[PDB]
């Protein structure tokens, strides 16, 4: 089955509604953690809006932030199906993320290949272009990204990508840069090939 | 007070075998129903088989029919799921689950079956076709330790197979500011990883900053001492 905000983000204390296209049940797994059943077909509670099922959080509490799972159990068969999940994120206010570029090392050029590492950390919102600049070419294809979950103090992500490149293009380029780009505001590090 | 314990996930080549157990305590078996529920790294949950365990009755997701059997041993209120014909895509996290069940409830009425009220924390199967413990590579620090602020360094892990590694900072001492990335599956087929922190900039060249990688599949360790580059 499909879920509708797929990702929310929302505040403490605040009307929470996600929906999923006769009876369902709805889970509730944060991170590391088993899923643990909500309700069944309390700031929960469930609703039935025309076909598709619905489920409300009146006062969303501290814990409350965590990934959405609807399911069923299908009469013919005997069959389980899940939806695809929906994640309630905290809200808090824009953050820009402190950039960091990292060349190769040494060791790595040696067997031929070089990585190079882009950082985006503690920032907010989510969504972020990335885009990498060798001598002022736009790499397409040869990188990366992997995020982390919403830290659980500061209430912001990080983000790693990664350019991969043959050694032998590595050393045939001078300029290495990173642009990282949100709303209206663009921060690009570099750095020269041996300074 | 109810507990459910699920055991025997492990490494296992394609096209083998492996057989998980879930013990019961707390609760009796027959009127609860035990599910096993898989959830890959990083997707979602996908429902694997169900048995009903005082009657017998099995059902299985399609993608599993004729690999997998599930059983109950009612002495010991404990249910085993065997997995044969395995490859690459059963890797997941198996989660044992119960739910109240009735042979009324079950016969007529499955759509309206209550919750799977009690999970337990699963067990990890993990399918690999090779063994490869990884490079581990600094991520030397970006200020030069006069620059007066904050630098980030970190450590590259990579070209290791399967998952998982686990990494920390001065064997633990270093935490805050630490952040390690879910890794990612590169197009040969390897993980690779990054894992870096923030630290003031004075303190490169007096504080040292040494990552330790721990990749349990391939019983290696590796520490990486990372130094300032000029
Ligand atoms: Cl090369
Ligand atoms: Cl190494
Ligand atoms: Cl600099
Ligand atoms: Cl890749
Ligand atoms: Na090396
Ligand atoms: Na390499
Ligand atoms: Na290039
Ligand atoms: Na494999
Ligand atoms: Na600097
Ligand atoms: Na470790
Ligand atoms: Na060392």
């Amino acid at each position: 089955m499909t879920q509708s905000p797929s990702s929310l983000s929302a505040s403490v204390g605040d009307r929470v509604t996600i929906t999923c296209r006769s009876a369902v049940a709805w889970y509730q797994q944060k991170p590391g953690k088993a899923p643990k059943l909500l309700i069944y077909s309390s700031r929960f509670s469930g609703s039935r809006s025309g076909t598709d099922f619905t489920l409300t959080i009146s006062s969303l509490q501290p814990e409350d932030f965590a990934t959405y799972y609807c399911q069923q159990y299908v009469s013919g068969g005997w069959l389980i199906t899940f939806g695809q999940g929906t994640k309630v994120e905290i809200k808090r206010t824009v953050a820009a993320p402190s950039v960091f570029i990292f060349p190769p090392s040494d060791s790595q050029l040696k067997s031929g290949t070089a990585s190079v590492v882009c950082l985006l950390n503690n920032f907010y919102p989510r969504e972020a272009k990335v885009s990498w600049y060798v001598d002022n070419a736009l790499q397409s294809g040869n990188s990366q990204e992997s995020v982390t979950e919403q830290d659980s103090k500061d209430s912001t992500y990080s983000l790693s990508s990664t350019l991969t490149l043959s050694k032998a293009d590595y050393e045939k380029h001078k300029v290495y840069a990173c642009e990282v780009t949100q709303g209206t505001t663009s921060v690009t590090k570099s750095f020269n090939r041996g300074e | 007070e109810v507990q459910l314990v699920e055991s025997g996930g492990g490494l296992v080549q394609p096209g083998g075998s492996l057989r998980l157990s879930c013990a019961a305590s707390g609760f009796d078996s027959g009127a609860y129903l035990r599910h096993w529920v898989r959830q890959a790294p990083g997707k979602g949950l996908e429902w694997v088989a169900s048995i009903y365990p005082s009657y017998g009755y099995t059902s299985y997701a399609d993608s599993v029919k004729g690999r997998f059997t599930i059983s109950a041993d009612t002495s010991k209120n404990t249910a085993y799921l065997q997995m044969n014909s395995l490859r690459a895509e059963d890797t997941a996290v198996y989660y044992c689950a119960r739910s109240a069940a009735s042979y009324y409830g079950y016969w007529h009425w499955y759509h309206f079956s209550p919750g799977m009220d009690y999970w337990g924390q699963g067990t990890l199967v993990t399918v690999f076709n090779q063994i490869k413990g990884p490079s581990v590579f600094p991520l030397a620090p970006s200020s030069k330790s006069t620059s007066g602020g904050t630098a980030a360094l970190g450590c590259l892990v990579k070209d290791y197979f399967p998952e998982p590694v686990t990494v920390s900072w001065n064997s633990g001492a270093l935490t805050s500011g630490v952040h390690t990335f879910p890794a990612v599956l590169q197009s040969s087929g390897l993980y690779s990883l990054s894992s870096v922190v923030t630290v003031p900039s004075s303190s490169l060249g007096t504080q040292t900053y040494i990552c330790n990688v721990n990749h349990k599949p391939s019983n290696t360790k590796v520490d990486k001492k990372v130094e300032p580059k000029s």
